RNA sequence: CCUCCGCAUAAGCCUGCGUCAGAUCACACUGACAAUUAACAGCCCAAUAUCUACAAUCAACCAACAAGUCAUUAUUACCCUCACUGUCAACCCAACACAGGCAUGCUCAUAAGGAAAGGUUAAAAAAAGUAAAAGGAACUCGGCAAAUCUUACCCC
RNA sequence: GCUACCUAAGAACAGCUAAAAGAGCACACCCGUCUAUGUAGCAAAAUAGUGGGAAGAUUUAUAGGUAGAGGCGACAAACCUA
RNA sequence: GCUAAACCUAGCCCCAAACCCACUCCACCUUACUACCAGACAACCUUAGCCAAACCAUUUACCCAAAUAAAGUAUAGGCGAUA
């Protein structure tokens, strides 16, 4: 219920609530899928009832009793995502061969930027498609003089960077 | 449901969507003003339906949930900085649900 | 008579009028974002 | 601005909340031909009327369900009227509106350039009853003026906006269905047929069958205050000259199969701050539980004709004025 | 500019179709022709202009009910609904075309010429030498496009080879072949060039915007012409 | 002759085809591969394409004659919604019919009779037309397509009232949403009635019958009346894709089987969308001549034979204020021939039941000139109205 | 398109001034490919077909920069492509004729290698060769069962 | 003149534009006829929690850890602990078919499974 | 004492006088914490063919002209639900807490909404009114203004 | 997004005269005759009074169109973002 | 003695060298930053003028493939300006 929502009534105000190390990659590695699943919401709720009693924190004008709790559960379930992610990347790189889960392509656009378009999922095919059809993956030719600007300002800043980090080293050692 | 994900398309006589770790992160939230008896209020992302906060409550809390009402807060955009450039307070999902069973 | 309110603001004429897809639906509109990039602004299109 | 009260609602409740808006107690019970006469009338829109569309079960609440109620009511009318002499010169009414307008309690107003002002909580009840019956004389008076009930009105610690009610400005109405000029101003029975998002199977799938009872209850109570005020003020009573005589009516409130039963006694107007101040005078709203009239319609016959359930709204319609 | 045509509709019928208009103005929304808007909002009823055509599985010489003879908005004529067999039409009415007649649709040219009743369509062909003639064909069954507009009549003036000369409004001579299908007698509403207008708002009614305020100077052009009539127009090659 | 439909809004044709596929034994390089259009390389000709699977939403029907019920004849339809152009005569030549001026002297005589009136009668209708036109909704003036229906409910409910004087008025009931079908021929032209809409007063017990069989006999030199140029059919839908089927409404075993009054409203607001009188009894004769041979058709065969027992239906038709009247017998259904036995039909039209009714005061210099309510009542108008309803139990 | 002086005088005004050629529409027939084909051509493509004894042989002896038209070196390469496979649809039922027709134009006959990137433009060329290089991805399960079974063979010697 | 550099939100624009913009939910039916709206069951998500009874892991560990080295999990370790025992031990007992690694777990296509790793077909 | 206002919707705007804490004409400012909950409104609809002459005006009588804003049928296809979004304010366009501009419904007559005087004195000149003996256009370019409420006639 | 003209589909017009009106009186509403005030103003064209119209070639909300060697104009060489 | 005044560091400029920049997830050509539907449209045309010629009307230098030199030469040009 919504007591889950809530801490241990016995921690109410007590201006610390220990706490313990947040799960390590390697040791979320070594548990299994099913309870990596039912790890996950039971880190789940963890999450839910420190984000209600920070949220009342703000309200009351208190600080949290400890902080911490809420990064190392987030830490601990980016470690959870990080596990699953792995197993499944390394199956679908097994199986179809394929690095990516969803697919895409490298394209051109009206700005003659070349982007990675990442598909969508539709149910008629592209050439009866109208607003994809709408979309342009082409650079009509008053696209090269703003590329060669675009290229021409992106040295200016490098050389800029470069500059610069060379008179800092003579500053230094000037100084040194 | 899940945040930031692609969903899989259904086309009619297809399997159930079902989602196994959902990354839907709630916040129990005391009433502003008075509410009910039966009136529980929750902040809930914005991509999150109230069919969906029904379905979570009443699968990980196992609460009986009898209704669910959800409204956009908007977050205030104007504070501004030292460079006077408007910071923008978020805007957030509000959610009022209504216990079941008395 | 009095001057100065010309501006009769709608959200529809002003997204049709200086919109992103009016500014793509033309080569002109288009190298009008294209300036903007490279000037740097932060509001491409309305 | 007035809070739209919608008789028919989804919100839960709402019979409490509809209990204070009308200062109304609600008190549990009341206060061959035919049976073969309702079968027909089930059977010809579950089984016999051919229907060249297919008939989806969102439309069977108004294609099967609404023909059955309004053609039950007028064989039975009909039927009635030798013993009744009064339903011969009854007004019988198909989907009709009844408006009422009435104000209960104060607010201050808690923002903008009115902010500490006192403003009147307005309510408006806009209501379509499927069948209505307006006689020309006025019914008896069940319970007599100033009658006790030792049970108390629900209040609220809460704004009524919470249990979902809204406000709006449109025309404020106070109407029983006809005009003022109508001869038939008083109200006998009204029949009502809850809608298809109000079903007991949606109310069983959204764990409210706590509930399936409250929206008998509230459109019971909801609908008859508003006819009952409309008839008082038609006959020239308002909350600073409230009613000399009780008003009444009665209401079957249906969904196609459970049929619930309801007598109202409006005692009181007075329901303004300044007008209840000091007044005793509590309106009465009578009802019963819901019952089936038929189990289940199997081809050509209905399994469990409920007798009791017909013999109910026989003994309703056949209630006269003195 | 985006301007789509109203006239979209590909399948005749008798229902009034919801006009759109232009304001003299082409489909780039340049004024092309001015002097043109915003008169009272006008429905189009479709005229068959085509008199000998035969109900599809049918054949030959018909016979038509005139039903109604009405006003048209569209034009300085009235029209008249006529059916026969299954089909209801609008066809321009004759000077004394009245409801409830009997009009006949022929393309027979006999040996000898026809008696010529006033609202029947017949061949140029059948047609005597000297009748009055109304809704003229260029070609055989290209329909009508000549003789059109109220009060006015042509007049057949010859018939040679198998060509038929007639006698058009402007006085001029034209030539076609004698298959040609054209109406008996003279459009209808026979005063209709004695209307008088009476007001500026009359015109912005009829939707003729105001002529322009700026004065010019008459020119070579502007003096009375006593040109000779022009030659026969032929459609016979 | 001149064409409809202009160029610019008819589609356009594709773009001509690349030489490229003109030129034998070549690979055209298209921009199928980058599943994008590129304008620097060949239009790609891509193959037709089909879901596979049932969309409902997105269905797309057989075409027309790969239906199952196709046939090259034509069965030409009269439903609710047709408009005869030449109105009563075509629909007694397309129902093999002899029309007769006036009610029965069996109807009218029913309610002659001073015992079978109602108790304040015209002050009652006078208020049903009051109610119907002034008193009925928070509008001040009601319209056409509220008040119509409700003036007829409340006539009916106001003749239903005299079961204390008739107790057998409780063998009735009044169907709405009720829709029969018939399909006869007529001269080798198939015609199909479909009705639907208004109120079947439905009863136990048949109507019995107006003419006796020397009469019916005596309709046998009556020649049906024709209307060159105009076809008999002229506004009947001519379906292609039918199918014959008789249908009563009602499947078999309703209480109440027999046809009484079909209940016709003309409740459109505006004036072109309404009938005109002849076109609202010709729809009242089709309807109860299809009512009649649903009815014959069922209890007797799908055989042709002039009827020993013929059916009578009745119907009324309005529009609220004007009020039509029709007895029907089905003497025959041996319709294929123009000569023999007719059936009968009589016809008492253009009935007034109030001339105007005024809404609002009518106050013309300070002077109130007309009052409120109806004008040029007709409870003669009304006693045609219950002695129909009052035929076969009276 | 150019400029001209109004009546050869340079002291007069410099006017713009386009020369377009006389187009003729005009059928050719094509011995290596068999089909007619309906050509927008010039007065000068049919002498210099006439000079070249055929238009078969004036689009295998033009190079590009003379063609000046995407149409004739398509028609080229297929005409190429025809002879270096020595297609034996060239009239299928005929091979005398077909070998006649092949030995005439035999002096032309280019690698079938370097004939599929005759008159290609680039874009269609990089498109060439992205579709005859897409090789979708082989699964490592398949690689790493290569690899096993290598490494279990050389196992299996010593 | 209009404020161009705040987002663009449901919240403005006429009342068409403010019903046509959303939040970002996805969608769990479809609308028709007069605008009603029909919920499919299967396009909403259901919620896969287990049974949490009898769990030993709590949301933190003890700090009284032995630490572990980070090794991520490649597909050359998945491919040496799951299907390289079956492979070296049907080769050593001879009865490997080069053709049918089906049985070792090979998945020839995606197509006909309910959890297709390219493309991808289910949630996380 | 004023009320030529007001309350809603639309459009526009986007937290812009809600609570707590805090400074330095007179005390809507800064930071924090909250809030607008759908039934109103938005967001619609399988195909192919086919159908659709008869205004509106209390629609009756009656007269029109400029000739009009509201309609189907046949046969296939079709199981399921109450999702998503707007909802606050003393508010928008005029550089401004601008005597300007601003669509519609109700109240237009108030049950809503508001304050012309910071305090004094009571000079000139100036502004806005009110009264004025006798006279009554003598004024002035002109009866402008004001007051009355008023005749006849040129030119265009 | 002002304005000139147009397209689509909308909305408003009390009361009195006479009942026929690009009719008269007259609100709302649209305009702007004359006077005074104001003239860095409340206002880069306003205010008060007085006026012209107010069922019409009227006024007006919304979306769209025509763009500068142009557009649009009941010609003021008007208007096309003070 | 108030207001003030002072200040060296952000960074920048010209060169040299050297071939510069794009897939956390999700969203984004429709009213961009919008999960999800029957289409298809599609790129290629000599700049001109200010200015100089003391007006202006032909004419009036504009990187085009490492320096230098031939050479401001041959040539061109209202045989003028200039090129
Ligand atoms: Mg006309
Ligand atoms: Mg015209
Ligand atoms: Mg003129
Ligand atoms: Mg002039
Ligand atoms: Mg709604
Ligand atoms: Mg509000
Ligand atoms: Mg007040
Ligand atoms: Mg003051
Ligand atoms: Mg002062
Ligand atoms: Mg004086
Ligand atoms: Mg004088
Ligand atoms: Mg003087
Ligand atoms: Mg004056
Ligand atoms: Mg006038
Ligand atoms: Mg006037
Ligand atoms: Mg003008
Ligand atoms: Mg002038
Ligand atoms: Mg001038
Ligand atoms: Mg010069
Ligand atoms: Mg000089």
């Amino acid at each position: 219920g919504l007591e889950e929502f809530f801490d241990d009534p016995k921690n109410w105000g007590q201006e610390k609530v220990k706490s313990g190390a947040a799960w390590t990659c390697q040791q979320l590695r070594n548990k299994s899928n099913e309870d990596l699943h039912k790890l996950w919401y039971v880190l789940l709720k963890e999450r839910n009832m420190l984000l209600t009693l920070e949220q009342e924190a703000k309200r009351q004008r208190l600080p949290m009793p400890s902080p911490e709790r809420l990064d190392k559960v987030v830490d601990s379930m980016d470690a959870l995502d990080k596990v699953v992610q792995e197993r499944e990347d390394a199956l679908r790189l097994l199986q179809t061969g394929q690095e990516r889960a969803r697919p895409g392509a490298w394209r051109r656009d009206i700005f003659g930027r070349i982007i990675w378009h990442k598909f969508k999922q539709w149910v008629i095919p592209w050439h009866l498609n109208k607003r994809y059809n709408r979309k342009r993956f082409f650079a009509l030719p008053y696209v090269d003089h703003f590329l060669r600007l675009e290229r021409e300002k992106r040295a200016r800043i490098k050389a800029r960077k470069e500059n610069l980090e060379r008179k800092k080293a003579k500053i230094l050692l000037k100084k040194f | 449901m899940a945040r930031n994900v692609v969903y899989p398309l259904y086309r009619l006589g297809g399997p159930q969507l079902r989602v196994f770790r959902t990354n839907f992160f709630i916040q129990l939230v005391r009433p502003g003003v008075a509410q009910p008896e039966d009136t529980v209020q929750f902040r809930i992302p914005m991509e999150m339906t109230r069919v969906d906060l029904r379905n979570y409550l009443e699968g990980i809390y196992n609460v009986p949930v009898a209704a669910v009402r959800t409204r956009v807060q908007h977050g205030s955009n104007k504070r501004r900085d030292h460079r006077n450039v408007r910071i923008k307070k978020p805007d957030y999902k509000v959610a009022y649900v209504q216990l079941a069973h008395g | 008579k009095a001057r100065g309110n010309e501006y009769q603001p709608s959200n529809i004429k002003r997204k049709n009028k200086h919109g992103w897809v009016r500014r793509l639906s033309t080569p002109a509109g288009v190298q009008v974002i294209l300036r903007r990039m490279l000037k740097g602004r932060k509001s491409l299109s309305h | 601005m007035k809070y739209m009260v919608y008789p028919q609602t989804f919100a839960l409740n709402a019979d409490r909340w509809y209990q204070y808006f009308t200062k109304t107690v609600f008190l549990s019970g009341l206060p061959a031909a035919l049976r073969a006469v309702a079968c027909d009338c089930l059977l010809q829109e579950h089984f016999y009327l051919r229907r060249r569309r297919r008939v989806h079960r969102y439309e069977e609440s108004e294609v099967i369900s609404l023909p059955f109620l309004d053609q039950l009511v007028s064989t039975l009318v009909g039927l009635l009227s030798p013993h009744n002499p009064a339903l011969a010169a009854a007004a019988l009414d198909y989907r009709c509106p009844v408006h009422f307008y009435w104000v209960r309690g104060e607010e201050i107003i808690p923002r903008g350039h009115r902010r500490g002002r006192i403003d009147d909580l307005r309510y408006q009840i806009d209501d379509k009853p499927n069948n209505q019956i307006r006689i020309s004389k006025q019914l008896a008076e069940f319970v007599p003026l100033d009658y006790s009930v030792p049970i108390e009105i629900p209040t609220i610690k809460c704004k009524p906006d919470k249990l979902p009610l809204f406000k709006r400005q449109y025309e404020n109405h106070i109407f029983v269905g006809s005009k003022t000029a109508d001869p038939c101003c008083y109200g006998h029975t009204q029949f009502h047929l809850l809608p298809d998002k109000l079903r007991r199977e949606r109310l069983l799938r959204q764990n409210c069958a706590d509930q399936i009872e409250v929206v008998f209850r509230a459109n019971a109570i909801a609908s008859l205050f508003a006819w009952t005020g409309a008839q008082a003020m038609y006959q020239g009573f308002w909350s600073e000259a409230d009613v000399t005589r009780p008003f009444v009516s009665q209401a079957v409130i249906t969904d196609g199969k459970y049929f619930s039963f309801f007598c109202y006694q409006l005692n009181t107007l007075a329901l303004t701050t300044q007008a209840d101040q000091n007044n005793p005078r509590k309106n009465i709203c009578w009802g019963t539980q819901s019952k089936p009239l038929y189990e289940t319609i199997e081809d050509n016959d209905v399994k469990g004709f409920n007798d009791d359930v017909l013999l109910q709204i026989v003994h309703f319609l056949l209630n006269r004025p003195k | 500019a985006n301007f789509v045509s109203w006239k979209s509709r590909t399948k005749y019928t008798i229902t009034p179709v919801k006009m759109r208009k232009s304001g003299g103005r082409d489909h780039t929304g340049r004024i092309r022709v001015h002097g043109i808007g915003g008169g009272h909002k006008q429905r189009y009823r479709m005229i068959d202009f085509l008199r000998f055509r035969p109900e599809e599985t049918k054949s030959g010489p018909f016979e038509e009910k005139v039903i109604q003879v009405r006003y048209d908005p569209c034009r300085s004529a009235d029209i008249a609904l006529v059916a026969g067999g299954s089909r209801k039409r609008w066809i321009i009415a004759t000077e004394n075309m009245q409801a409830g007649d009997t009009i006949l649709n022929s393309n027979h040219i006999g040996r000898m010429a026809v008696a010529a009743r006033e609202g029947d369509a017949h061949p140029l062909g059948a047609l005597p030498v000297g009748t009055l003639i109304n809704n003229v064909e260029s070609e055989p069954g290209r329909g009508a496009q000549y003789i059109r507009a109220a009060g006015t009549c042509g007049v057949l003036l010859r018939k040679v080879n198998g060509t038929a000369i007639i006698q058009l409004p402007s006085k001029r001579q034209m030539q076609v072949l004698e298959t040609c299908v054209a109406t008996v007698g003279r459009v209808s509403n026979v005063d209709h060039n004695k209307r008088v207008i009476g007001k500026a708002g009359r015109n912005r009614w009829l939707g003729k915007r105001p002529n322009s305020g700026r004065w010019h100077r008459k020119g070579g052009w502007a003096g009375r012409k006593i040109r000779p009539l022009p030659p026969m127009k032929s459609y016979v090659k | 002759a001149y064409e409809w439909g202009v160029r610019s809004t008819r589609k356009s044709e594709p773009p001509p085809l690349d030489r490229v596929y003109e030129i034998p034994g070549l690979e055209p390089i298209t921009f199928a591969g980058k599943m994008h259009f590129v304008p620097w390389l060949a239009r790609p000709i891509f193959p037709p394409w089909d879901r596979g699977y049932k969309d409902p939403r997105f269905y797309r029907s057989p075409p027309l004659h790969e239906h199952p019920l196709y046939k090259d004849q034509a069965c030409y339809i009269f439903h609710h919604r047709c408009r005869l152009l030449e109105g009563v005569k075509q629909a007694l030549w397309l129902t093999k019919t002899k029309l007769i001026e006036g009610l029965p002297e069996k109807v009218l005589s029913l309610v002659d009779d001073p015992r079978n009136h109602i108790e304040n009668q015209d002050e009652c209708v006078l208020n049903v037309i009051s109610h119907a036109r002034l008193w009925q909704t928070t509008e001040e003036i009601p319209k056409r397509e509220t008040y119509c229906p409700v003036i007829v409910d409340n006539l009916i409910q106001l003749c239903k009232s005299q079961i204390l004087k008739h107790p057998s008025l409780a063998r009735r009931i009044c169907v709405q949403n009720s829709t029969f079908s018939a399909t006869w021929n007529r001269e080798s032209l198939l015609l199909q009635v479909r009705g639907s809409g208004g109120a079947r007063l439905s009863t136990k017990d048949p109507l019995p019958t107006i003419a006796s069989r020397e009469e019916i006999e005596a309709t046998k030199n009556h020649v049906l009346e024709t209307f060159y140029p105009i076809s008999p059919i002229i506004d009947l839908h001519e379906c292609n894709i039918y199918d014959v089927k008789n249908d009563t409404g009602f499947q078999e075993g309703y209480p109440y089987p027999y046809p009484h009054t079909l209940y016709l409203l003309d409740k459109a607001n505006l004036r072109p969308h309404r009938l005109q009188p002849d076109q609202l009894r010709a729809k009242m004769i089709l309807f109860a001549f299809g009512s009649a041979l649903a009815q014959a058709r069922l209890l007797y065969g799908n055989d042709a034979k002039v009827l020993e027992q013929p059916v009578v239906v009745q119907s009324v038709g309005t529009d609220g204020r004007v009020f039509h009247f029709l007895v029907f017998q089905l003497n025959t259904t041996d319709l294929d021939c123009n000569e023999g036995v007719k059936n009968l039909a009589w016809v008492d039209s253009d009935q007034l039941l109030y001339q105007h009714f005024w809404c609002l005061p009518v106050i013309k210099k300070r002077v109130v000139v007309e009052p409120v309510g109806p004008v040029g009542f007709k409870p003669e108008t009304f006693r045609k109205f219950l002695a129909l309803y009052l035929h076969g139990a009276a | 398109l150019g400029q001209i002086y109004a009546n050869n005088d340079k002291l007069s005004k410099r006017l713009k001034k386009v020369w377009k050629p006389q187009l003729f529409e005009r059928e050719f027939y094509s011995e290596i490919l068999d089909k007619k084909f309906t050509v927008t051509v010039t007065m000068r493509t049919l002498d210099l077909i006439d000079e070249a004894y055929g238009l078969d042989f004036y689009i295998l002896k033009t190079p590009k920069e003379d063609l000046c038209s995407k149409f004739g070196m398509d028609l080229k390469r297929g005409m190429l492509l025809r002879l270096a496979r020595q297609d034996p649809q060239l009239h299928p039922e005929d091979p005398e004729r077909r070998a006649a027709i092949y030995d005439k134009y035999k002096e032309f006959a280019i690698p079938e290698e370097e004939a599929e990137w005759v008159g290609l433009t680039l874009e269609e060329a990089i498109e060439k060769q992205r579709l005859l290089e897409e090789k979708d991805p082989v699964p490592l399960f398949k690689i790493y069962v290569a690899e096993l079974i290598q490494q279990l063979q050389q196992q299996a010697l010593s | 003149g209009a404020d161009r550099m705040s987002k663009w939100t449901s919240k403005r624009g006429p009342r068409s534009f403010r019903g046509r913009k959303g939040r970002g939910a996805k969608g769990i039916g479809f609308l028709t006829s007069g605008w009603r709206f029909v919920q499919i069951k299967e396009m909403v998500p259901e919620f896969v929690v287990p049974d949490l009874t009898g769990f030993k892991l709590k949301p933190y560990v003890s700090y009284l850890a032995p630490e572990s080295e980070e090794t991520p999990l490649t597909a050359a370790q998945l491919f040496s602990e799951a299907v390289a025992p079956a492979i070296e031990k049907d080769f050593k007992d001879g009865t490997f078919d080069p053709d049918n690694l089906e049985k070792y777990g090979f998945e020839p296509t995606q197509e006909g499974k309910l959890f297709q790793l390219y493309p991808r077909n289910f949630l996380r």
